[PDB]
């Protein structure tokens, strides 16, 4: 899997409170986090399914 | 516009609870489940102005006349969004031109707790040092959002002083304010930064971005409404 899957979630400098998903390699599951709205890193998905299809097993 | 039926009482991290309904143009942008993700400002009965980075869609709703998001009994107006008008010049990289207009499917019913904020003229000059106000339900501690609407008074900053910290990240459609002991924080985006113009509260900025830890000693950055108001008027006139 892509190395970006191993990066901690990134909220960014914008001040929104948008729910996104990131893959947590420590648990092996995608979890929710608050995204600020801009400059998203790649371990940031709009659905748990997208996240699992891209990072599952990382 | 710009004249609350209920006068606010002044004197967001380090802000204070607002008098219920004293910022009648403040709306809460929520998803289909009622989850608040951004703020916004009513500019008339059929339009709301917010930030482009909020990514609002027609599936989201505009909640007007709200004060306590933790109160189920509180009377509010859940308004459906007919169409979203994101400024095509919004730069997803520099965050410049961070503004979006929301056209409501059904007009909001103005009242003592629901009304519009005034818009400035493109040539208006709000001097640095001017004490303005920003409001919203964003975090009060950098954590869940506060239930009740918060407010904070803060000074506008000169571009020169803002750049002393942010450097070249400050673009022409941005205006800074703060670094004075308060700070907008997650959940405040899209909300208003208002200053008085001949006694009427006028939208000078839209919460955009800033300190990644909501530090109160760092300049907050807002979309500069004077630089984007012509786009606003044009969008309304065409729709």
């Amino acid at each position: 899997r892509p190395d970006f899957c191993l990066e901690p979630p990134y909220t960014g400098p914008c001040l929104a409170r948008i729910i996104r998903y990131f893959y947590n390699a420590k648990a092996g599951l995608c979890q929710t986090f608050v995204y600020g709205g801009c400059r998203a890193k790649r371990n940031n998905f709009k659905s748990a399914e997208d996240c699992l299809r891209t990072c599952g097993g990382a | 516009c710009g004249v609350p039926a209920i006068q606010p009482v002044l004197s967001i991290v380090n802000g204070e609870e607002a008098v219920p309904g004293s910022w009648p143009w403040q709306v809460s942008l929520q998803d289909k489940t009622g989850f608040h993700f951004c703020g916004g400002s009513l500019i008339n009965e059929n339009w709301v102005v917010t930030a482009a980075h909020c990514g609002v869609t027609t599936s989201d709703v505009v909640v007007a006349g709200e004060f306590d998001q933790g109160s189920s009994s509180e009377k509010i107006q859940k308004l459906k969004i007919a169409k979203v008008f994101k400024n095509s010049k919004y730069n997803s990289l520099t965050i410049n031109n961070d503004i979006t207009l929301l056209k409501l499917s059904t007009a909001a019913s103005f009242s003592q707790t629901v009304s519009a904020v005034c818009l400035p003229s493109a040539s208006d000059d709000f001097a640095a040092g001017t004490t303005c106000v920003t409001t919203g339900w964003g975090l009060t501690r950098y954590a869940n959002t506060p239930d009740r609407l918060q407010q904070a008074s803060l000074p506008l900053l000169s571009n020169t002083n803002c750049k002393k910290y942010w450097g070249t990240k400050i673009k022409d459609a941005m205006i800074c304010a703060g670094a004075s002991g308060v700070s907008s924080c997650m959940g405040d985006s899209g909300g208003p930064l208002v200053c008085k113009k001949n006694g009427a509260w006028t939208l000078v900025g839209i919460v955009s971005w800033g300190s990644s830890t909501c530090s109160t000693s760092t300049p907050g950055v807002y979309a500069r409404v004077t630089a984007l108001v012509n786009w606003v008027q044009q969008t309304l006139a065409a729709n």
